[PDB]
């Protein structure tokens, strides 16, 4: 029932080509490269604290004073493989970004279902490249169209008797 | 000479140059070329 | 003091000499009419 | 303790045991295939190659046995349709048999060096310490590798010392096991030419053994053996893990576009046969040349093998399948009992029309019908109120020529919109569905299953590469890092080269 | 024999024991529509 | 000791503004090709040869519908290199062939692969373990299943993703209409790993913000953190204490959070790129076999799953046509599905 | 609905066979001494 | 005989040879131009 | 650790660990025979792919 | 082709123009280095 | 029988979050 | 820091500017007369609006064969 609430509204907004959609994937896509990110980086810098043949993980125990990893590895690991002032060494900065980022994204995705609501679409760029003459010129947008179209003309296949799908 | 220029002026300039190509783009959108028209 | 041409040098301007090149490209299609 | 995903490694410093893990596993792996066979047997129908061939029946090991020469049942059959053969020991079941017996033989040793696992062998003679000399073990495995590789070329393949190996004509109608030639040109080197196998085994193992003895002899430069931590075992997973899986990748493509060693009666049919018309064109090339020869309609189709027709039919598309639709083809479309004769379809007007085959890509299909220009003349309406192109409308009618319906033709519009919607797969068959409780819906065949298994496999193992490469060469820091790691190692403008202090500014 | 001094003790804890049960019967829960088929 | 190759080390692991590294011998030039031909692609270059669709910002299309489409079906699987029999060193007719295509691709892979041998070679010189190498296996998996093997099983390279945004959609919506790839478990993993990643992301970035210890006089607390001090800057027993009567469960160590916040997202990915490997061969989760038998037999039963089905025969009778040129489709009007009215 | 009869058997050695795999593990953690 | 992809081919081969060739000929002369400096 | 008859005859292909060769050693004819491999493949590859089309070699089932 | 010439003339009238306004700052580099 | 499959799953999903909230290992401060 | 000068000294300098007042717009007025004077259509291929179809063609010319592909292409702009 989920992935047929998302086709059909693929059919009548064009979601895909909305850009507060965009966003929202910007910002989960975004999120799970970020976590992948923050992940792999604490745990590259771990400090030392267990033999070979036990878990890392009980190096830390919780409720420890001190740090577990060595952030300033991880800023100078993550500096060079892009550039230093790509890097945060602010780890409260580091954690707002964390947040800020997938939350932000995310909102902006909320918006753009609470705002095709009210059938504020995706861009329509159908038919938008004409030639000398007027021939039509497709896009890639043209080809969403057509798929869109197959959605439009089966879902609900019985409930429509008049020529508009206006709600 | 370096510091004779002030970084928030260059910034500013800097920021409008982009407000202005960008502006032109979408322009475009609407003239000649993928208008629909 | 500080060196003129570095690798940083040549890394800006991979990116930035076609990038202006590129924008003044697309600059002159927004005039193209059919 | 050891947490769960780390159990293993106990044996990393233990070769004997490390060789009795080896093995259990090798045993394991022998006594599936045993296994396996045995199923295939249990199960195989060895009646009909024609319309009910392996490919057909879900059978996996069986063409693997096929391909080397194994083709006879103890029972009296060969997978070629033959009666009253003797196979000698290496029938399907003598196979099956030997691998079950050195499955056994393998549970034996493991079990004996798990127990005797402190062999003077595995220790460092200086220090006492448990130590492979691996450059030296490669050499020695790499020469073994040739010799196999060189013997199994010049002897089993060419038919010297050995039954070759399957071959075929170009379109898998007469495949059978055959000496086969090595081929030293340019065109050993073309993967559809089985002679380029027999001169890759020959030329490639002669290159083993002279490698193998150069690494058995020759030792490894300070700066490789560093650089590579010889003495470490894990850097040997690590790189035979990389070989593994470009291994793997390589067989899931011959087995996808095919090769020499990918043969259609034995894997089935590829989907590009069916993507390019092959065996449609081979089909219509036959029933031209009869026609030019004087022979009449019915003549020419009845002259194409029952087994030409069934590979031009979408059925046998291994890109038709998928991923729960479990088992063999014959649990979807039915066992292929007969060809019905090829369908020719006329409207009143008496021009012949043709319908527009399914391509792989979609599960169901319109039925549409062209003229010899692909103009579209008739098909089956959805929407009827404005209908203009069916079958009703156009008088359309279907004759057969060849196989059970030939010299028929039916007029009734839902028999010929029935047999219209057969047409989209190609060549019509008969199919009995109900043996099997078939449900009429494709299922790939092994080439597909082999693929899917093959390439997934292959993928994983690229992540087993990195995982066991960067233990290799971050060993020292597997439990973390360094707790007194100077901050100018990590900070900029301390060191003019990354992590090197004696190039402090 | 003399014992083997590369065994080692195996361990895993209640947290580790919630989270690989929670994986297979979720895993369960997914893949079990397509056995049924 | 000292010979030129350990001289050409020394240059190559300077500590400069952009890092180089052997591994710099072959990203830099990989990568920035690949950019380089995206880049050129989607401002001159046209889909006319290969697609009929117009493709770049010379032709009047926008950021959104620009894109370097895949060569022709009869192109195959050809590598398509400049000075092959193809395009014979032409150059023009190489970008009209969709050379740029493949050039992108390849160049691409390398990239990644340099861009992952960095991830190693810095690692190593800083004495970091390998883990954000390890974790970007996932990125890699995800080309090389969907740019590389999706296609390599296909006809031909023509149904790998165009590079483009609307033309990535195109490929979204023909994955639903043919794969039916929604339904298929293998994307649910992944679904599952990238919107758990960013959930993982989110919590734990708001949890250590609203946990913060007060080290400064500052209502803006990013400027109370040294790098260098010992101490945690947020309350690890406080956030446990929250989320355990919040949520009923909490994390208590630190360092299986940040490893769990690695695994979650790059399995997600590795278990979408299985699923697409699958799809190189069709071999689909399309349907239940049961709820068919049920629906022939029953034309009373309906489920959101039948309702799905016919929203993809919907796609591709009617996408069909124009996004598969080669195969000729015309299907007409009265054979196309549709419901009622519409 | 006419469900594949290997479901069933798929479905509870899938469940079972890591499951208590992870029992075995779990419970000889717990009756080790400290 | 050399078809022309044959021909193709060695050009392609040739051009990489020659990417490679000139690539490492400069990071090689780059290398030996500015040193690192080390203590004694 | 338990000398065999088959370990004793074994003992000198098990003896040589961390032997190496000084400095570089047969690097560079290792290198060499990496630089022909990869052409090997290249040219394996391109003939499978019809990128490399060469006479009297038919890629296809027809040879 | 006139274009040619006519589209990379004002670029290499921008390379001279930066080369005579730092050449006296690159000879000084490169001396420097060697 | 496939009902039966699938709510004994869920139930055994429902039983397990009772044990990882209530029967936890409890967190305990140390250093 | 790693031994190159500062960006923000550099781009707050007389001389950079100096330098930079005229390459940048070099580049840009380049690139616009790449298009401008339409060299940009003939060296990628790319059609112009005029030369997408003949004047009475309404057939798409896609390319339908590999290694005549290039000849392909060259047929159908002869028939522009
Ligand atoms: C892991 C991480 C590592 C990082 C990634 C590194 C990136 C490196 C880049 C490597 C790129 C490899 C390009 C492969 C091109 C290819 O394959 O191109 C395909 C060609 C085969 O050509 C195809 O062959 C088909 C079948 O033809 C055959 O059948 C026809 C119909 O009967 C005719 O008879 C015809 O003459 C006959 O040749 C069609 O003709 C197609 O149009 C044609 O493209 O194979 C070949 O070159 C070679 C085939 C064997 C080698 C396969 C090894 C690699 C591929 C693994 C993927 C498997 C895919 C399976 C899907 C799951
Ligand atoms: C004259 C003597 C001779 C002859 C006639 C042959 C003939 C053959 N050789 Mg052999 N070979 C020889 C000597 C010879 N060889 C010698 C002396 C050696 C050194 C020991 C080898 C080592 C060798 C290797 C390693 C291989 C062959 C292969 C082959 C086959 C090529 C056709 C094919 O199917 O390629 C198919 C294979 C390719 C086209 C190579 C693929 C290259 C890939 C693309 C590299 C990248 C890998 C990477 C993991 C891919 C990831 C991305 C992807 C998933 C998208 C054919 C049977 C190939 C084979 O076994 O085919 C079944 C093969 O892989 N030979
Ligand atoms: C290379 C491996 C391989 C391949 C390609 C085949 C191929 C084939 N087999 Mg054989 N077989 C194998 C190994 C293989 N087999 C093994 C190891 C056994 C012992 C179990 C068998 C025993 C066997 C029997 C008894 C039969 C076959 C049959 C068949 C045919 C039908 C296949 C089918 O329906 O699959 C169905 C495939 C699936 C449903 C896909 C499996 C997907 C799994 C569940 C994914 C798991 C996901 C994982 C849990 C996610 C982890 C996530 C986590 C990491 C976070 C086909 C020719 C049938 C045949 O027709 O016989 C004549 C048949 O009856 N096979
Ligand atoms: C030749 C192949 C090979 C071999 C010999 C090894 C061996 C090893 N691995 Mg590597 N690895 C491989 C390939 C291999 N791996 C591949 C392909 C991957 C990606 C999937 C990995 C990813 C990997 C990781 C992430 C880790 C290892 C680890 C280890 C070590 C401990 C393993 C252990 O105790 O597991 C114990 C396993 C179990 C108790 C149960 C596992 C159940 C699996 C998931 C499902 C059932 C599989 C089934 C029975 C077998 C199917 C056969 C299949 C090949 C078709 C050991 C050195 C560990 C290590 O480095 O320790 C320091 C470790 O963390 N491996
Ligand atoms: C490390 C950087 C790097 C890498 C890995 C690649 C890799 C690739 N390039 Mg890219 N390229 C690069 C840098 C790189 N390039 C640079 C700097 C430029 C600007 C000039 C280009 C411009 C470019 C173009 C225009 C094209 C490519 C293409 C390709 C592909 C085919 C290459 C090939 O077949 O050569 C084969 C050559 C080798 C593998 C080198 C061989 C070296 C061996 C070891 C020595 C033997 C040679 C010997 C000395 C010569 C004797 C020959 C004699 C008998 C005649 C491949 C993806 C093609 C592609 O993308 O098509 C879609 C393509 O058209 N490249
Ligand atoms: C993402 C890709 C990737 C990454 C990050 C690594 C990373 C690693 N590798 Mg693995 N490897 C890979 C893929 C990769 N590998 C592939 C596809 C193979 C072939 C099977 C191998 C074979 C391999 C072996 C045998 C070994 C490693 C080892 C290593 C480690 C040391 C670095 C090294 O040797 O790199 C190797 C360098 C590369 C992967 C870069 C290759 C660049 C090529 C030559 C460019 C070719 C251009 C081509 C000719 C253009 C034509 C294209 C054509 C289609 C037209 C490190 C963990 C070593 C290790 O484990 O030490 C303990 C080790 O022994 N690798
Ligand atoms: C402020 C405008 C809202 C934009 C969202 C960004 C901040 C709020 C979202 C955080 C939710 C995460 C959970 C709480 C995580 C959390 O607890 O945060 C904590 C973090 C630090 O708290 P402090 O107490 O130090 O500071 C906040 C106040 O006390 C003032 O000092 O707060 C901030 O950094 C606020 C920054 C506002 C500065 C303006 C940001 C504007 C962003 C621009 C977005 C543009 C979108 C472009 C798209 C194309
Ligand atoms: C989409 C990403 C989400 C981020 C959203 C947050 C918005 C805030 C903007 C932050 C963007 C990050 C940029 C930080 C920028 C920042 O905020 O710091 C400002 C920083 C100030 O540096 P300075 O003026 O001190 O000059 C640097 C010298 O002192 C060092 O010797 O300037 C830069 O680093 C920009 C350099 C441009 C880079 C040109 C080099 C291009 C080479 C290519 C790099 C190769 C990468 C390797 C992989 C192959
Ligand atoms: C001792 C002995 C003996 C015997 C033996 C035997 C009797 C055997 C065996 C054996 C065997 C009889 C075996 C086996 C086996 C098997 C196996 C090893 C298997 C497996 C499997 C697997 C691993 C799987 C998997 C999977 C699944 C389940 C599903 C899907 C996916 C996959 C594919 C992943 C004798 C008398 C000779 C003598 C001396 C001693
Ligand atoms: C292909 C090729 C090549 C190469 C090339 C290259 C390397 C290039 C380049 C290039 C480039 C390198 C370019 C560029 C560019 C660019 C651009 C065009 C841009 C832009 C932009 C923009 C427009 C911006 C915007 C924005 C954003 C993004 C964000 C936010 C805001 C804004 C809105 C500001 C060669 C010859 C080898 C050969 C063959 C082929
Ligand atoms: C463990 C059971 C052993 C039974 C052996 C029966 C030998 S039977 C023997 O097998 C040969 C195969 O090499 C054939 O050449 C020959 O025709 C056949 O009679
Ligand atoms: C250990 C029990 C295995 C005994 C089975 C050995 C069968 S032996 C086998 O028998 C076939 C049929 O009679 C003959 O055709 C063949 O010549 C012969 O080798
Ligand atoms: C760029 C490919 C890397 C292959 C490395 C092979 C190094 S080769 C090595 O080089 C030394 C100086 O560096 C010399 O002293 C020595 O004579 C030479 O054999
Ligand atoms: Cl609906
Ligand atoms: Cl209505
Ligand atoms: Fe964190
Ligand atoms: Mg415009």
């Amino acid at each position: 029932g989920t992935f047929n609430f998302m086709i059909v509204f693929q059919a009548e907004h064009n979601i895909l080509m909305h850009p507060f959609h965009q966003l929202g994937v910007a910002g989960v896509f975004g999120g799970a490269l970020f976590c992948a990110m923050h992940g792999s980086l604490v745990t590259s810098s771990l400090i030392r604290e267990t033999t070979e043949t036990e878990s890392a993980n009980y190096g830390y125990k919780f409720g420890q004073e001190e740090e577990t990893y060595n952030i300033v590895a991880a800023h100078g690991y993550f500096g060079r493989l892009i550039f230093q002032y790509a890097s945060f060494n602010n780890s409260r900065s580091l954690h707002f970004f964390l947040a800020a980022w997938p939350v932000v994204g995310v909102w902006f995705a909320a918006l753009g279902i609470s705002t095709m609501a009210f059938n504020l679409n995706g861009f329509n760029f159908n038919h938008s490249v004409i030639d000398a003459k007027g021939n039509v010129i497709n896009t890639w947008a043209d080809i969403i169209n057509r798929a869109n179209l197959g959605m439009e003309v089966m879902h609900e296949r019985n409930a429509h008797n008049f020529p508009l799908d206006l709600a | 000479e370096g510091g004779r220029i002030p970084l928030w002026i260059v910034a500013t300039v800097a920021g409008m140059g982009v407000i202005v190509i960008v502006g032109l783009f979408f322009y475009g959108a609407y003239a000649g070329l993928g208008s629909s028209l | 003091s500080y060196p003129i041409f570095t690798v940083r040098w040549v890394a800006v301007h991979t990116l930035a000499v076609p990038t202006i090149f590129f924008l003044g490209a697309i600059a002159a299609m927004q005039f193209i009419q059919r | 303790g050891l947490p769960w995903y780390r159990v293993h490694t106990v044996l990393i410093n233990d070769p004997g045991r490390l060789i009795a893990a080896h093995l259990m596993h090798t045993a394991l792996v022998a006594g599936w295939a045993g296994s396996m066979a045995l199923y295939e047997l249990a199960t195989f129908d060895p009646s009909d190659p024609v319309l009910n061939p392996m490919w057909r029946q879900g059978m996996f090991v069986l063409p693997f046995m096929a391909r080397l020469g194994v083709t006879g049942s103890w029972s009296g059959w060969s997978i070629t349709g033959e009666t009253g053969i003797d196979p000698g020991f290496w029938s399907f079941e003598g196979v099956a048999l030997a691998h079950i017996v050195l499955s056994g033989l393998l549970f034996l040793a493991a079990c004996w060096h798990w127990v005797y696992w402190d062999l003077e062998l595995f220790r460092d003679p200086r220090t006492g310490e448990p130590a492979l000399d691996l450059p030296k073990m490669f050499g020695i495995h790499l020469f073994l590798a040739g010799l196999l590789c060189f013997g199994f070329g010049a002897f089993h393949l060419t038919g010297l010392f050995g039954p070759g190996m399957w071959v075929s004509d170009p379109y898998g109608l007469t495949g059978s096991v055959q000496p086969v030639a090595p081929e030293w040109g340019p065109d050993g080197f073309n993967p559809y030419n089985p002679g380029g196998v027999v001169a890759h085994h020959i030329a490639a193992g002669i290159v083993g053994i002279i490698a193998g003895l150069f690494h058995i002899l020759v030792r490894p430069p300070q700066r490789l053996y560093k650089a590579l931590r010889m003495g470490n075992i894990e850097t040997v997973l690590s790189s035979s893990i990389a070989a593994v899986f470009f291994a793997a990748f390589v067989v899931a493509g011959t087995m996808w576009y095919g090769s020499a060693t990918t043969p259609i009666e034995l894997f089935g049919p590829t989907r590009y046969q069916w993507d390019s018309s092959y065996f449609q064109q081979e089909i219509n090339r036959r029933v031209q040349a009869s026609l030019a020869s004087g022979a009449t309609l019915e003549e020419a189709w009845s002259a194409i093998p029952e087994k030409l027709a069934f590979y031009d039919y979408i059925g046998n598309n291994p890109a038709k399948g998928g991923l729960f639709r479990t088992g063999p083809m014959n649990k979807g479309d039915g066992i292929a009992q007969a060809w019905k004769g090829h369908a020719v379809f006329r409207n009143k007007e008496g021009e012949e029309l043709f319908v527009r085959r399914m391509p792989a890509f979609f599960e169901s299909f319109p039925v549409i019908l062209t003229d010899k220009n692909g103009v579209v003349k008739a098909d089956i309406p959805f929407r009827r109120a404005e209908s203009k192109y069916s079958f009703e409308q156009q008088g359309v009618t279907v004759s057969f020529y060849g196989g059970e319906l030939n010299g028929q033709t039916f007029t009734d519009p839902p028999t010929v919109k029935s047999y219209a919607r057969k047409a989209i797969f190609g060549e019509i068959f008969e199919f009995d569905t109900e043996t099997l409780n078939s449900d009429g819906i494709f299922r790939t065949s092994p080439r597909g299953w082999f693929t899917f298994a093959h390439a997934v496999f292959a993928l994983l193992f690229f992540f087993g590469h990195i995982w066991h490469g960067a233990r290799t060469l971050f060993r020292d820091v597997f439990s973390g890092i360094d707790p007194e790691l100077s901050p100018e190692q990590v900070e900029w403008g301390f060191y003019q080269k990354v992590g090197d202090v004696t190039t402090r500014k | 024999m003399e014992p083997n001094p590369n065994r080692q003790p195996v361990e895993l804890n209640r947290t580790s024991l919630y989270l690989g049960l929670l994986l297979i019967l979720v895993l369960a829960l997914l893949f079990s529509s397509y056995f049924f088929n | 000791e000292r010979g030129w190759f350990d001289i050409l080390d020394d240059w190559l692991k300077r500590d400069r503004f952009v890092f180089v590294g052997w591994s710099g011998i072959l990203l830099f030039p990989c990568a920035y090709l690949a950019l380089g031909g995206w880049l050129t692609g989607t401002t001159f270059v046209t889909s006319w040869y290969t697609h009929g669709l117009a493709s770049s910002y010379l032709e009047g299309c926008n950021f959104l519908t620009v894109a370097v489409s895949t060569p022709a079906n009869s192109m195959g699987h050809s590598l398509l290199l400049l000075w092959g029999p193809e395009a014979q060193g032409d150059f023009t007719r190489w970008c009209q062939l969709g050379g740029l295509w493949t050039f992108i691709a390849l160049h691409g892979a390398f990239g990644l692969i340099g861009f992952m041998l960095r991830q190693f070679e810095i690692a190593r010189l800083v004495g970091v373990r390998p883990y954000n190498a390890i974790a970007f296996s996932a990125p890699i998996a995800v080309f090389v299943s969907v740019f590389l093997i999706y296609p390599l099983g296909q006809s031909s390279w023509f149904f790998a993703p165009s590079f483009g945004v609307a033309a990535i959609f195109r490929f979204l919506l023909f994955f639903q209409g043919f794969h039916n790839w929604t339904l298929n478990p293998f994307h649910m993993m992944g679904v599952a790993g990238v919107l758990g990643g960013a959930l993982l992301c989110a919590i734990h970035g708001a949890t250590v913000e609203n946990t913060l210890f007060q080290d400064g006089e500052g209502a803006s607390t990013f400027r109370a953190f040294n790098p260098t001090q010992a101490e945690e800057t947020y309350s690890m027993v406080t956030a446990n204490r929250f989320w355990s009567q919040i949520f009923g469960i909490a994390f208590s160590n630190k360092r299986w959070l940040h490893f769990f916040m690695l695994f979650v997202p790059v399995t997600g990915l590795w278990m979408s790129a299985i699923g697409v490997v699958g799809l190189a061969l069709n071999l689909r989760s399309y349907d239940f076999i049961s709820q068919e038998i049920r629906a022939a037999e029953d034309p009373e039963f309906e489920t959101f799953y039948t309702k799905n089905l016919l929203l993809n025969e919907g796609i591709r009778a009617w996408m069909a046509p124009q996004d598969q040129p080669h195969e000729n489709f015309v299907f007409p009007e009265e054979v196309l599905p549709r419901g009622n009215a519409l | 609905m006419e469900v594949n009869q290997l479901g069933l058997i798929a479905t509870a050695l899938f469940v079972l066979v890591p499951s208590v795999f992870l029992i075995i593990l779990y419970v000889q953690t717990e009756s080790q001494q400290k | 005989t050399i078809t022309p992809s044959l021909k193709g081919f060695f050009i392609g081969l040739l051009s990489g040879a020659v990417v490679l060739g000139l690539t490492f000929a400069v990071l090689i002369a780059i290398s030996q131009i500015d040193k690192v400096q080390r203590s004694l | 650790a338990r000398r065999t008859w088959l370990g004793d005859i074994l003992r000198p292909l098990n003896s040589e660990y961390g032997k190496v060769a000084p400095g570089w050693g047969t690097t560079p004819l290792m290198a060499v025979f990496m630089g022909l491999f990869l052409v090997f493949l290249l040219i394996i590859l391109e003939i499978y792919n019809s990128t490399l089309i060469l006479d009297g070699v038919n890629v296809s089932w027809k040879a | 082709d006139w274009r040619v010439l006519v589209v990379l003339l004002p670029v290499l009238l921008a390379a001279g123009w930066a080369v005579r306004n730092i050449l006296p700052y690159a000879v000084k580099q490169v001396q420097k280095l060697l | 029988m496939e009902t039966i499959t699938y709510v004994f799953i869920f139930a055994c999903i429902i039983a397990l979050f009772f044990f990882a909230i209530f029967f936890r290992e409890p967190p305990r401060i140390t250093k | 820091t790693t031994g190159e000068r500062p960006f923000s000294d550099i781009i707050t300098s007389v001389r950079y500017w100096v330098i930079h007042s005229i390459t940048i717009p070099a580049l840009f007025i380049a690139g616009w007369l790449f298009v401008s004077t339409g060299l940009a259509y003939d060296v990628f291929g790319t059609p112009r609006p005029d030369s997408y179809y003949a004047q009475e063609q309404r057939s798409i010319p896609l390319v339908t064969d590999r290694f005549e592909a290039k000849q392909q292409v060259e047929t159908f702009l002869e028939q522009l």
